[PDB]
RNA sequence: UUUUUUUUUUUUU
């Protein structure tokens, strides 16, 4: 439950035709421990 | 569902295609002004009366009528002819028997004039609760009243309070709301003043629009821009609980408005209170947008605010501002990359630009989102 | 106009707006119907 | 007794020993 | 229309102030007829204040000061039961157990003075076997019961076979 | 509509008071307003009056009134069967129970008290019975009728050779 | 926790 008050759930809702932003999230290197996002 | 389900205007004509309205004709016109003059001179008038003399005496007024009449599926008048202000809903007959009254043989004409203008006044007067602005109101009823039939004395003195309980009642509102269309349509007669009584009832209960339009207009962009703003699927499902096909938005001349008093919708799904995520954020990005009709919204509660703070703030210095710096232009598209890229902390320029745009704020209130952005932004 | 579809489910939508202003109308009108 | 309503009776009872 | 009966509590209590003290009956219908010359009251009961005006009147004794100083005489009257009334005026509607109170100033003739009276009506429910108005009358006293009913504004009928029944108002 | 009703009656009479009663007049005045406030059968008012009348003319004396002077007290007692001309039209049915009434008589000079205990209840018998109207022996005189009238009743002495009741302004 | 509501905004330009 400690994640919901710290990575709010930010991303794209509403697409205009065809342009959905789309993530770009393949790197592996964050790397340490520190708090993962999502929900 | 301990909640309530909603309603659609638009889903009211599905069934039914006329808006009943009951009263009472069997006693003269003077025999209820005696009535309602006499009551609320004592105080103990019933409601009845009240409906049964607002129908005896918004019945000779009328206007002409230039362009197309129509709403929901319904037509009123054409072009070229006369109608009045009960030509808009349906009337029947009112059963089982009524109350009495205190009679009076001696009540000029002249002082039907502003009586309508007075009933609805205390309508108006009689929804909100504080002393204040309650006798600024039954003071400016009193000034109306005065410009026209001055030696105009108060009725229903400042004791026990009466008028208050109207607003429970269906047929004195449904009055109300077909005086305050008619009149707002035709805003050059000589009698629109009756419309100062009846003006909370057009938009009422229907907060999720209005601030909707305000955020429209002080972002400046268009509409699709600003639906594209939203970055959170907590206020889609609101976004799309508004947005239907039916349900005629954007025709000043139609039914919605009054889906309150009506009748035609019984929750209306544009409430501040089953769209508080959505009003949170439009009014907390018009409070960081240099607003003044954002510092005495409510704070709505069972609602998680970590989440829509960030997505406001991040909107606001979006449309204010336009690593290599921020990207100028303003589009999603391309600012949830510089938001990513560089994890979810806000930027101190951020936090700063949303710290001076409420440093001064003289008046606060107790659940207001000008306290909420006082307390957390001013830290 | 512009087509606004949700992400999620590719369905159709159309914002449209409050009106809770009045809208505009040109003489033309007036001096078109009587 | 010339006029109206000026007393009736006063069904109480004087006239004894 | 058709006659139609009501049962309902009265209570009564009038009262009259003048001077050259106040002779004969005649002038009491004449002055306390005067009593709702500008009426303010609840209207649907007017038959029954009316009719209770005259019951009072019929009945009011004069105070000992009267046969003491003829200063300043006083005439008083109080009533108090239950009735039942038969009328055709139309059909009423709910009553209250209210009270009214009415004062006016009155001149006829060579008599002048003050009128204040108070009264209370209200419907019963119950099923009692309450006495007809008309029983509340002395018959001591007065002649003729058109005439009388006349001088208060109130038409009434004989019926042969019963007791009096209400037409309407004359006002 | 000249109607015929037949009924059984039974009346009982008394009266108290001070000052001993001395003319008839007094008597009739006191006991003609024995109902001050009748709250007994509505249809049943007429002829209870009718049979007030009777009692009237049966006003007597007890040895208490032989006994002393200052305890004025007079009986009276009738029962039978009879039936009455009458232009009323219809009476509604008539049962069979005792009533009873005790009023304060006040007429000045006299003061006191009355009681009367009557019954009259309907005869389903087919038998023809003499006139209730004849039945007294107090014949009295041509002045009948101002008796009845003192009471309340009025009553006729045209060509009908009868007192046949007529009317209601018993008040008067 | 009657009932809804959620600028102690509003005659109108």
């Amino acid at each position: 439950a400690y994640a919901v008050g710290s990575s709010a759930d930010l991303a794209q809702q509403f697409c205009v035709g065809d342009n959905k932003y789309t993530p770009d999230d393949s790197t592996g290197g964050l790397t340490t421990n520190a708090p993962p996002q999502g929900r | 569902a301990n909640e309530d389900p909603v309603e659609y205007p638009a889903d009211y004509f599905r069934k039914s295609k006329e808006i009943p309205l009951y009263i009472n004709t069997t006693k003269s016109l003077s025999d209820l002004r005696g009535y309602v003059y006499q009551g609320l001179k004592s105080g103990n008038v019933s409601i009845i009366h009240v409906n049964s003399y607002l129908y005896g005496a918004l019945k000779d007024i009328r206007g002409k009528l230039d362009k197309d009449w129509s709403s929901f599926g319904i037509n009123i008048g054409k072009a070229g002819d006369t109608i009045g202000i009960f030509d808009l809903v349906s009337l029947k007959a009112l059963d089982g028997v009524l109350p009495d009254g205190v009679s009076d043989a001696s009540r000029t004409s002249a002082d039907d004039k502003w009586l309508p203008l007075y009933l609805l006044g205390l309508y108006r007067v009689g929804r909100t609760q504080m002393p204040e602005y309650r006798k600024k109101l039954m003071d400016g009823l009193t000034n109306q009243c005065k410009m026209i039939n001055e030696q105009f004395e108060p009725l229903v003195p400042e004791g026990r309070d009466i008028f208050d309980v109207w607003g429970n009642d269906s047929n004195y509102t449904k009055i109300v709301a077909a005086v305050d269309m008619f009149f707002h349509m035709f805003k050059k007669h000589e009698c629109a003043s009756f419309r100062y009584g009846t003006i909370v009832s057009r938009f009422k209960d229907c907060a999720a629009l209005a601030t909707f339009g305000h955020l429209c207009k002080i972002t400046g962009m268009s509409t699709e821009d600003v639906t594209t703003w939203i970055l959170n699927r907590e206020v889609a499902d609101e976004m799309v609980q508004m947005m239907l096909p039916g349900q005629e938005i954007d025709k000043a001349d139609s039914y919605m408005p009054y889906l309150i008093d009506f009748g035609l919708s019984s929750k209306s799904p544009y409430s501040s209170v089953k769209n508080p995520a959505f009003h949170f954020w439009g009014q907390l990005t018009a409070l960081l947008l240099r607003s003044t009709r954002a510092r005495n919204a409510r704070q709505p509660d069972d609602i998680e605010y970590t989440s829509l703070t960030t997505a406001g703030l991040l909107y606001a210095y979006a449309v204010g501002s336009s690593t290599n710096a921020p990207p100028q232009g303003r589009d999603v598209v391309e600012w949830l990359g510089w938001f990513e890229d560089q994890n979810r902390k806000p930027t101190p320029d951020m936090m700063q630009y949303a710290k001076r745009a409420v440093m001064s704020l003289q008046g606060l209130r107790e659940k207001t989102i000008g306290k909420y952005a006082k307390s957390e932004f001013d830290k | 106009s512009v087509t606004v579809k949700r992400i999620i489910d590719n369905t159709v939508i159309v914002p449209k707006l409050p009106a809770n202003e009045d809208p505009v109308e040109y003489p033309a009108d007036y001096f078109r119907k009587s | 007794k010339s006029y109206f309503g000026v007393d009736e009776m006063d069904t109480y009872d004087p006239n004894q020993l | 229309n058709q006659l139609r009966y009501e049962k309902f509590f009265f209570t009564v209590k009038m009262t009259v102030r003048s001077n050259r003290p106040f002779r004969t009956y005649s002038d009491v219908a004449a002055a306390v007829s005067h009593w709702d010359h500008m009426y303010i009251g609840m209207a649907g009961k007017r038959p029954f204040y009316k009719i209770l005006a005259f019951l009072g009147s019929s009945n009011l004794k004069a105070t000992p000061a009267v046969l003491a100083d003829q200063g300043q005489p006083e005439y008083h009257a109080h009533c108090e039961g239950r009735a039942y009334l038969p009328h055709r005026m139309g059909k009423t509607p709910p009553m209250l157990n209210v009270p009214e109170h009415f004062r006016r100033p009155f001149n006829i003739g060579l008599y002048k003075g003050t009128i204040e009276l108070t009264m209370t009506i209200y419907d019963d429910e119950s099923l009692e076997a309450a006495p007809m108005i008309w029983d509340h009358f002395n018959s001591s006293k007065f002649s003729d019961f058109r005439e009388k009913a006349l001088m208060f504004g109130l038409i009434v009928e004989k019926k042969a076979s019963g007791a009096w029944v209400l037409d309407s108002i004359s006002h």
